RNA sequence: AAUAGAUCCGUAACUUCGGGAAAAGGAUUGGCUCUGAGGACAUUAAUGUUAACUCAGAACUGAAACGGACAAGGGGA
RNA sequence: CCGCCCGUCGCUCCUACCGAUUGAAAGAUAUGAUGAAUUGUUUGGACAAGAAAAAUUUUUUCUGGAAAAACCGUAAAUCCUAUCUUUUAAAGGAAGGAGAAGUCGUAACAAGGUUUCCGUAGGUGAACCUGCGGAAGGAUCAU
RNA sequence: AACCUGGUUGAUCUUGCCAGUAGUCAUAUGCUUGUCUCAAAGAUUAAGCCAUGCAAGUGAAAGUAUAUAUAUAUAUAUGUAGAAACUGCGAACGGCUCAUUAAAACAGUUAUAGUCUACUUGACAUUUAUAAGGAUAACUACGGAAAAGCUGUAGCUAAUACUUGCAUUAUCCUUUUGGAUAAGUAUUUGUUAGAAGGAAUUAUAACAAAGAAGUAACACGUAAAGUGUGUAUCAAUCGAGUUUCUGACCUAUCAGCUUUUGAUGUUAGGGUAUUGGCCUAACAUGGCUAUGACGGGUAACGGGGAAUUAGAGUUCGAUUCCGGAGAGGGAGCCUGAGAAAUAGCUACCACAUCUAAGGAAGGCAGCAGGCGCGUAAAUUACCCAAUUCUAAAGAAGAGAGGUAGUGACAAGAAAUAACAAUGCAAGGUUUGUAUUGGAAUGGUGGGAAUUUAAAACCUUCCCAGAGUAACAAUUGGAGGGCAAGUCUGGUGCCAGCAGCCGCGGUAAUUCCAGCUCCAAUAGCGUAUAUUAAAAUUGUUGCAGUUAAAACGCUCGUAGUUGAAUUUCAAAGAAUCAUUCUUUUUAAAAUCCGAUUUUGUUACUUUGAGUAAAUUAGAGUGUUCAAAGCAAACAGUUAAAGCAUUGUGUUUGAAUACUAUAGCAUGGAAUAACAAAAUUGAACAAGCU
């Protein structure tokens, strides 16, 4: 599924023997929406085995500029880089922007600092109100189709800034 | 599958098939070598070109090439090891003059002639393929059989020959004889 | 399929194992273990062509089923386990003790060893690896793994292990004086006192060799083993002392008799 | 009687090189929910107000049907 | 030189070419149509096991799950169309080669009886003839 | 052995080809064939079709035994075995073939800092317990179907089959010792610190989240405690997948290809074991090409290699080994560490088997064998004894492999006599030669030793066993080339021969025969192909006024080729009369008068890696040789060596080649490129 069948550098065709070899492979795509916690398992070469995750809802999400990962539970896939219907069909890939619920990491800033290591920071404006909405963007950084779950962090920064404009001079 | 034996060939046709002075003087070493065939001395030349070959390349290294010094040394003790060399040699220009008939002298037939027990050529070649001779400790009925420098010391009759001291003689004719006594007596 | 090839071709075995070419149609193809199939030899040959116990590969097995031979002082029975370039095979029934050694022409040969050098094995270090715990670990040509080596031993340090504790007992560097011999090269077999180094910026490093008659020979750095200081060798070289004399001299020295 | 609109593809002999040619011959077409592209206008490199229907793509949907009626070449030697 | 020799036209045989026949056949690609089998996902949903009660039976739930189906995907195979490759039939046409004492002429080799030859164009039974411009490989190395 | 000869003419010298000549591990075929050794063999065409039989199985301490049998002290405790079956491992190796394939495969050379890796080897582990659970084979009985490696229902039972599940260690303080503190292997995410590599986002460590799989509910016994099986991670090893650079035959009557349908690249993702347009989405318009792209052809698997070779070259390589590919043609898939497997499965196409007609079952390009195709290729043999592989690993299997059979494929050795006397011929009492007549010896028959898994073969020994040694050698020729008859009959331009020139019409040196002779010889012809010949493909090394061949002419891009010039030189030791070796002599940085580097490449020199077989080549009397890689030495049975009484000793299996490309390396010559002025420097001082 791999390597051949296709035009050389030049632009030649090449003519074809050495029929597909089962380490060429090439396995479906898993098409991962947001709903209830379910992941198969693929035996991939070697008896390594890896996670095909078809529906997430939670996941590990970092605080980057803090560096504490809390697990919560994601909302709604709202950007990705790449086509523009894994937006609309809510699928999960490696780097889509998501929605997570921003209670766990509020809580813990009050558990750990108090007040609505690498201590007093001073955090940003820009993600306050963002927090004090309930929900949170977030950037998945783990490959579902891989792992078997999906993980992310917090975007902030310019980094927030720039997908806050290119979602929403604006539409 | 296949065998990994090697095997190879020992003469080489002539080309010029009827040159007539050619014709003349391989009749004449066949002849006057008792050998049998023409086979034979196409084989000769065919060994004496190899040697010749040899040589004429070691010829073309210059002098202290330690493949010159390994080489050279290598075949000029072969050479006076299988006696086609005296001790009066010591260079491989000496070697590049061989003669077909140098390398006919060694053989067993030519060499056991040359001995004595057969007073004919002819007669050493039967008596080598009745196998009557020996080289010491061993004895051989090859009569292309090529003798060392240490070999002639020791070429005699076969211990199992009827000249070598075995069974003396015409069984038929003996009982006949002793029949013939005996029923007279 | 495609797995992988479990049969050895008579030809194709390595030039050092000497096999003839009528001598049947495969070679044995030598155990995974300790040493490369082309950087050993599997102890059917050791002990059939070799020492020339058993004149077949039955009685090589019916030799290996009695627990007599034992490599590295622990007994082994695969009859085609790799030896390796340098180790004692003890046989006890006949009590006799072989360190495998090259010889100047480049094949595998024991040498007569007596007990105490039989405890005393050499190891080139290949690798070091630290692991978890801040603990080094050094991987040797052998395919032995040492943990809690000193810091002092390098990369390509030769160390002195002993074979029943598997221990170090003391290291030896691959300074411009060490005594070396070679392994794999086209002077495979040699031993000399490593003359220089050079080192090539992502491409083989080269070394130069002394021997004992002031001869100068280069060779890699992948297929060198320290076995000395310039004091003196560690172990005992067979009987040529790994000086490898010119096809001259040689064949001068051969013929006196 | 047979299609016949439009879009995409493909198009021979022959030739006065202009054509032949809509050659021949294929595929698609509805509805709905969306996505993308194509402009104009002012303030201190960045933010707002606002219009045209025109293309392209994707889901879903139905008794596989969609130039749904009307309109509308039969081709070739 | 009673030498040599050219071509047309007759006859025989062989080789090859053009050829109407929307010629034929066998393959190979490409598109389109149909499309078995099947990975994956989903829908299922024969049941097989659990959990409650009455002192043989009932509900509900939980996984595990076979047929079957749908959808992307891998995609054999068949058919249509187009192109290409190779082989091959053919009325007729027109060459070449070989054969024999065939017919007609005399083109060239001598100044070959009109010097020969080139390119081009026209004509003629054929070799060939003629015009224009060249060459000497000429029959002239030269008032 | 770096070679030529016949043929155009009345005769000559050329060009030029035809023919001759020799080889072929190169095929077929004709004639003939007494020995031994060695040994290719259905590739060519039909990767065409196949009857039949075999070709992968496996239990010697070590998973599971009331099928069953046996043995010890007395129904007891031990054992020994053990059909079947479950479980485990293997069947992905091997063997065959060469259809596909033209920068593909392959070869040399790299990378994997972009990965996977069973067996084996070394290290070594983390969040009821006097030992946990059901469920199944074999089997029992009732069955079905013509048939098959078909299987239905009910009842039990095991397991190393399947599944649950039981301490401790480390760290800080007074400072041996007492207190105090902490606890997940890979893998994934986020934030940081950071022994080696050439370069790390490396090893590793810290913090915050997840988190597999495990760490023995298992079986036999070693020092006068072990093993087997299983298991996390790392490492090694056996490998593999990708990957860098360079290298291929003919064709331009193939010049522009690729790009909707991925073509070239970017970004993000998906997928993979991993990188990658491998795939998806968006975007950009790129990528290759006369240095031959893209096509077409190949009667093309590539290489190691083979034939021919003076040196160049030319041709071949299906075929011992390596790599690739395939199992009638395609595609798809399960198990598994490893397969897109085919003596595994699924489907379609083409074939094709049994059938009770309902349905089943197939893949010899594995070994034999058959049909067909053909010019073209062997036994339906024996054995696991050797080599080696698989297993629960002495002990079983293996058409792998070995042995024999057929075998004028090739290759090596080598019979078909030798000898003495007269007679004859030659010669100054020497050679050759129709008679005698005794020796020698195989071929052959028989017995044996031996060999062999058994047998056969070889070798050796013993009986028989050669005079027309009937135990009889043939093939092709006799005009020239080209060795050998103008000998004899027949035919008479017929028959025929003849590679070419030619012969044949009454004297045929050439046809048909006899005799003789010649050549090769157990071999000799013929056909086709190929190499040399062929300096008739010409780089070495052709020819072009008239023999074939200078474009009608000039310009012109690619290509090919390109003036001179930059450091010259001087002085000293050693053979023979010379030759050969050493030192310094500008400038800039390094060392307190001294310590030391001074473009790039081609090219050239040295090395490293150089699989074997083959080749060259060292050694080695296989009786020689082809061979093979062995072997050699004292020893009517013991001296010597060494060991503090016994233990054989000495060895050899070398060396070279392994592109042209790649790695390192000395370099002065020859070649290029670089730097060099309508300017470009260096130094010193002050300033920032």
């Amino acid at each position: 599924r791999d390597g051949r069948h296709k035009l050389r550098l030049t632009g030649g065709k090449k003519k074809i023997h050495k029929k597909k070899r089962k380490y060429e492979l090439g396995r479906p795509p898993s098409n991962t929406k947001l709903g209830s916690r379910q992941v198969h398992v693929v035996r991939g070469r070697g008896r390594n085995y890896k996670y095909r995750a078809i529906k997430l809802d939670s996941g590990s999400f970092s605080w980057p500029t803090f560096g504490i990962s809390k697990n919560t539970r994601i909302i709604d896939v709202v950007y990705n880089a790449s086509n523009n219907e894994l937006v609309r069909t809510k699928t999960l890939v490696k780097n889509c922007i998501v929605v997570i619920d921003s209670h766990p990491f509020t809580t813990w800033y009050e558990n750990t600092f108090g007040t609505t290591i690498g201590k007093s920071k001073n955090i940003d404006p820009l993600l306050l109100e963002q927090f004090k909405q309930g929900r949170v963007l977030a950037c998945i950084s783990s490959r579902p189709g891989q792992c078997g779950k999906a993980d992310g962090y917090i975007i902030e920064g310019d980094e927030l800034l720039f997908y806050k404009r290119k979602m929403d001079k604006r539409n | 599958p296949k065998s990994y034996r090697n095997y190879s060939k020992t003469a080489r046709n002539p080309k010029r098939p009827f040159e007539k002075e050619r014709l003349d003087q391989e009749l004449k070493l066949i002849g006057e070598y008792g050998l049998k065939n023409k086979r034979e001395i196409w084989r000769v030349q065919y060994l004496l070109a190899k040697i010749r070959s040899a040589a004429r390349y070691l010829l073309t290294l210059d002098e202290k090439s330690s493949k010159r010094i390994f080489q050279g040394e290598a075949l000029l003790r072969r050479m006076v090891r299988q006696g086609l060399l005296g001790e009066n040699e010591e260079k491989l220009d000496y070697v590049l003059g061989l003669t077909l008939p140098k390398l006919l002298e060694r053989r067993l037939q030519t060499k056991v002639f040359k001995l004595g027990l057969a007073k004919s050529v002819h007669h050493a070649r039967v008596l080598i393929r009745q196998r009557h001779i020996r080289v010491g400790k061993q004895m051989v009925d090859i009569p292309s059989f090529l003798v060392r420098v240490d070999s002639e010391k020791h070429i005699d009759f076969a211990t199992t020959s009827p000249f070598g001291g075995a069974r003396p003689g015409r069984v038929k004719r003996k009982s006949l004889k002793k029949q013939k006594e005996k029923t007279e007596a | 399929g495609k797995g992988i090839k479990k049969h050895l071709k008579r030809v194709n075995a390595p030039s050092h194992w000497m096999l003839n070419k009528m001598g049947g149609q495969y070679a044995p193809k030598t155990s995974s273990g300790p040493h490369k199939l082309l950087e050993s030899i599997p102890l059917v040959i050791l002990l059939r062509n070799r020492l020339k116990y058993a004149l077949t590969f039955d009685e090589v097995k019916m030799i290996l089923i009695q627990k007599i031979v034992k490599v590295d002082n622990k007994v082994r029975t695969d009859c085609t386990f790799p030896v390796g370039l340098m180790d004692v095979i003890h046989i006890t029934k006949s009590n006799e003790y072989f360190r495998l050694l090259y010889d100047i022409k480049g094949r595998f040969v024991p040498h007569r060893i007596t007990n105490e050098e039989s405890k005393y094995k050499l190891c080139k270090v290949k690798k070091i690896l630290l692991r978890k715990g801040r603990l080094s670990i050094a991987v040797t040509h052998d395919g032995r793994s040492i943990p809690y080596i000193h810091p002092d031993v390098k990369v390509n340090d030769t160390v002195r292990l002993d074979l029943e504790t598997g221990k170090v007992l003391e290291h030896l560097k691959f300074q411009v004086g060490s005594l070396v011999m070679v392994t794999a090269g086209h002077s495979v077999g040699r031993v000399g006192v490593i003359s220089s180094i050079d080192k090539n910026m992502g491409t083989y490093d080269i070394i130069h060799v002394k021997d004992s008659r002031n001869k100068v020979f280069a060779t890699r750095l992948s297929n060198v083993f320290v076995i000395g200081d310039n004091t003196k060798p560690y172990i005992s070289l067979p009987r040529e002392k790994g000086i490898k004399l010119d096809i001259i001299e040689e064949r001068r020295n051969r013929l006196k008799a």
